[PDB]
RNA sequence: UAGCUAGUAGGUGGGGUAACGGCUCACCUAGGCGACGAUCCCUAGCUGGUCUGAGAGGAUGACCAGCCACACUGGAACUGAGACACGGUCCAGACUCCUACGGGAGGCAGCAGUGGGGAAUAUUGCACAAUGGGCGCAAGCCUGAUGCAGCCAUGCCGCGUG
RNA sequence: CCCGCAGAAGAAGCACCGGCUAACUCCGUGCCAGCAGCCGCGGUAAUACGGAGGGUGCAAGCGUUAAUCGGAAUUACUGGGCGUAAAGCGCACGCAGGCGGUUUGUUAAGUCAGAUGUGAAAUCCCCGGGCUCAACCUGGGAACUGCAUCUGAUACUGGCAAG
RNA sequence: CGGCCCCCUGGACGAAGACUGACGCUCAGGUGCGAAAGCGUGGGGAGCAAACAGGAUUAGAUACCCUGGUAGUCCACGCCGUAAACGAUGUCGACUUGGAGGUUGUGCCCUUGAGGCGUGGCUUCCGGAGCUAACGCGUUAAGUCGACCGCCUGGGGAGUAC
RNA sequence: CUUACCACUUUGUGAUUCAUGACUGGGGUGAAGGUAACCGUAGGGGAACCUGCGGUUGGAUCACCUCCU
């Protein structure tokens, strides 16, 4: 369940857009060394020094509004070559790039496929796997990461 | 006078041949316990004369089979 | 115990693996950074552990600690890591070399200049 | 079962003079008397003797100086488990030569100092300081 | 990784080789080999040595010297004293190359050097004066062996910066 | 290689200074950060972070990383353990194996002694020689602990024989 | 291993000889035994009792308690082969201060009961030297030695995966 | 010209593997109360915990503010 993730996103939205930076990548996982990862999509360049200014800003706001069942283990993070994209704005910008998508209720021939984006819809994405463009409903997809071509 | 070596016969089943296990007792490289080391030497025995388990003297010659390069000079004991 | 046992089975020399596998005995191994990120220490302390995610030339993808400050690195930067590890942060067994060709050397350093490539000040 | 007389001869001395006994007895044999005499013939024991007919008994007299045992450490080196032989040049030393080592050279059992003079190698029986 | 093996263990006869010999054939026998680790898979050129260590050891095989194996990949012999031959031959293959498109040519793990790989490693030098090697009566010719130089704080040793 | 010339004239740096470990103060600093091989360091005073002075160490180098051995007796042959710290099989029998009372004789395998052969050169080591010294090169030796063979020796081990 | 009795039989100990003549010790592999629970088949069936059944008692009865109660517990014959199967101490031998006991022998001698002397085996407890990190062990050693086997190598991961 | 040999090849037929990769065994996982500890096993079952049998004693928890010879 969202652990007030939208509320946390609202809490951390004000600092990320405060120093002007751009928010993607909300994630948290409790457990041993429970940790959350916050991504700043800096067009200029995600230097850890630029991240440092955002990180002090987000920790200072976070301590007064400490998250429920979330420890203070934030990872102010550059969205790497394999950044994970969840919104349709991404795939929109990520026009013709491949992505690997896994979904919650796994079934025979589920949409666990990796392929290039050809079209973008608010609740659906078209992505070329199986050698054909196919419909993907991000409604059941809880994890999906943009892939660079590699060896 | 001549290089010669004595061994007990493991087997004589081979036609005109014998299998001889010769024992050599050695200081051991790391520790120093003298352990017996045996070689399954193939030996040319004429006459198919010897018997399994006998003790016998042997001398080397020009190779004679794929595996036999030795022939027997004489037998020491008998009547095993 | 008894030598008779040792001759049956000698003292196996206790094997010992290296603590820096992604190096493969090369004293330095370049790689391209993939995503940089700072992480927060637990409640009692506030700090920015600066570490980055790097795929090695040989496909060994690992993270490398970013020492110093003023580094202008970000994704696709092509840096050079070396041996050594930090006790406080687990999972980091490698540190980059400050003053690498991609790395911009830490500015305003007047001491320990060999550990950052900070050249002798023109003076 | 018992698999070494000499070891049992030695410890009987060790544990013997440990209990500060006067003289310890054990079944005799050539090697033993051969061994045993070398001690006295070196001054390690007072004296020894063989008693009984058709029965082997060795009774050797220990010695104490200033209320202290004259021998203090005695170690059988060549064992029935692992045998030990040393060439003449390589005959060991006990406490930098203060101690004596019993070596069974081919000509006769004797002290390693005599064996070096005789230029002969032998099985190292045991040590004694 | 516990069984392994039928030319397999041995014998006769023939052939075969410079020579011994299942080297190979014909037959004969049914053996031989393995817990003293066969077999199998995986790793690896070996040694003098080098490094470390008080020693025993441990690690190592860069340079120099000895031996081995390899020469695009696979296969084959020919010639010759010696080759199944790095700058020899043939076949197959890949690749590169030339073409008149019909076919052809090619083999830097010689010396330099390029590309690439990589944390990273040099000159497309001089000379055959010396030692060597080839051929030759010799003269002499040839020699990226070798002698030298160039490059590099890579190392050791020495010296200065009063 | 020598001779001449001019003139201090053309030629010092890296690391470290809490402990381990030689070498300390001052301001910064505010858990910001940094520092880190570890233990640990840091707030209103921080000899452990930054800077300055001062000092230590080396030195045309000094450091860091890799890497091997050492330290590590931490695979303990030399040279460890196994009542409770890791470690005696649930117990027994028993083949192979390992080991074996006591006396004499024989044997000579073990073993020891000697000898001969071999153990390439270099390398190592000794004693030298040569480069102005040194590295380096070089003479001689030692050494190469091994192997094989012949002669031996017989206490012990083994074998054989009898007890 | 626990009523009594019978039948079958293994092992220990002592006394006193006689007898063979080192025929020994250990044991990888190897066989065998092996608490309880469980399994197979057939039993059997009092008591007891997992589970289960009911009664009692809070978000919820659940657990806690009753009252039941099946399997099981027993037998037969198979199978399993593990237990803090522990003395947390492998087996065999020899040696080394004492005191207290129990227990089973047996010699001697008092008048024998008794009692006095002995001399064995097993066993319990203190404690000397010793050893041990300490606790402790200490002639039944965890002491001084021997022979052989098993076994350990930071914790977790894990006696798990394959 | 043909025979034997045999490289490459091809066909199937397998194994051994090496990866890629869809899929699944599992270390971590986001109150009424009755309390010696344990071991082997069985059952309850989310599992744990408790219970059944038999065995063992190993029959208590906890701990943070400086010196030169
Ligand atoms: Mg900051
Ligand atoms: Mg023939
Ligand atoms: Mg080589
Ligand atoms: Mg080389
Ligand atoms: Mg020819
Ligand atoms: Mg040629
Ligand atoms: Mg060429
Ligand atoms: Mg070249
Ligand atoms: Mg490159
Ligand atoms: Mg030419
Ligand atoms: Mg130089
Ligand atoms: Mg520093
Ligand atoms: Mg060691
Ligand atoms: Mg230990
Ligand atoms: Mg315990
Ligand atoms: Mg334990
Ligand atoms: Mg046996
Ligand atoms: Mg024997
Ligand atoms: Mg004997
Ligand atoms: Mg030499
Ligand atoms: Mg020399
Ligand atoms: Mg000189
Ligand atoms: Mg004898
Ligand atoms: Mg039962
Ligand atoms: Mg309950
Ligand atoms: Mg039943
Ligand atoms: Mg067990
Ligand atoms: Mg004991
Ligand atoms: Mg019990």
């Amino acid at each position: 369940m969202s652990t007030l993730e939208q509320k946390l996103t609202e809490m951390i939205t004000a600092p990320v857009e405060a120093l002007g930076f751009e928010l993607v990548g909300i994630e948290f996982i409790r457990g041993r060394t429970s940790t959350l990862r916050i991504y700043i999509d800096s067009e200029d360049g995600i230097n850890v020094d630029d991240c440092a200014d955002v990180s002090h800003q987000v920790s200072a706001v976070l301590d007064v509004e400490d998250p429920i069942t979330v420890a203070y283990n934030l990872e102010v993070s550059s969205p790497g070559l394999d950044r994970p994209l969840f919104t349709a704005e991404h795939y929109a910008r990520f026009v013709g790039e491949e992505v690997t998508l896994v979904l919650r209720m796994a079934v025979q021939n589920r949409r666990k496929w990796q392929g290039v984006i050809k079209a973008v819809d608010g609740e659906m994405i078209t992505v070329t796997v199986e050698g054909k463009d196919e419909v993907f409903a991000l409604s059941n997809i809880q994890k999906a990461n943009l892939v660079p071509h590699f060896a | 006078k001549i290089r010669t070596l004595q061994g007990r016969v493991v087997s004589d089943k081979m036609e005109k041949s014998i299998v001889v296990a010769i024992e050599r007792f050695v200081k051991h490289p790391i520790y120093g316990k003298f352990i017996k080391r045996t070689t399954k030497l193939h030996v040319h025995d004429e006459n198919n004369e010897c018997g399994i388990g006998d003790v016998v003297e042997i001398r080397e010659c020009r190779p004679l089979s794929k595996t036999k390069s030795w022939t027997l000079v004489r037998v020491v004991e008998k009547a095993v | 115990a008894t030598v008779n046992q040792l001759v049956r089975k000698p003292r196996a020399r206790k094997v010992a693996k290296s603590n820096v596998p992604a190096l493969e005995a090369c004293p330095q191994k370049r790689g391209v950074c993939t995503r940089v990120y700072t992480t927060t220490p637990k409640k009692p302390n506030s700090a920015l552990r600066k570490v980055c995610r790097v795929r090695l030339t040989n496909g060994f993808e690992v993270t490398s600690y970013i020492g110093g400050e003023g580094h202008n690195l970000q994704e696709h930067s092509v840096i050079l890591i070396r041996g050594g590890r930090v006790k406080d942060l687990p999972g980091v067994r490698y540190h980059t070399v400050r003053g690498a060709l991609d790395c911009s050397g830490v500015k305003d350093r007047k001491q320990a200049r060999s550990k950052y490539g900070v050249k002798r000040p023109k003076a | 079962s018992m698999q070494d007389p000499i070891a049992d001869m030695l410890t009987r001395i060790r544990n013997g003079q440990a209990a500060n006994k006067a003289a310890v007895t054990m079944p005799s044999s050539k090697l033993k008397v051969a061994i045993a005499n070398v001690l006295k013939e070196e001054g390690f024991i007072e004296d020894f003797k063989v008693e009984g007919d058709t029965k082997p008994e060795l009774e050797l007299t220990l010695k104490y100086f200033q209320g202290k045992a004259v021998v203090e450490s005695i170690q059988r080196v060549s064992r029935p488990g692992l045998r030990i032989y040393k060439r003449k040049d390589e005959l060991p030393k006990v406490m930098a030569g203060l101690g004596i080592a019993v070596v069974s050279t081919s000509k006769g059992v004797m002290t390693d100092r005599a064996a070096r003079q005789a230029g002969l190698g032998g099985e190292i029986i045991c040590y004694v300081a």
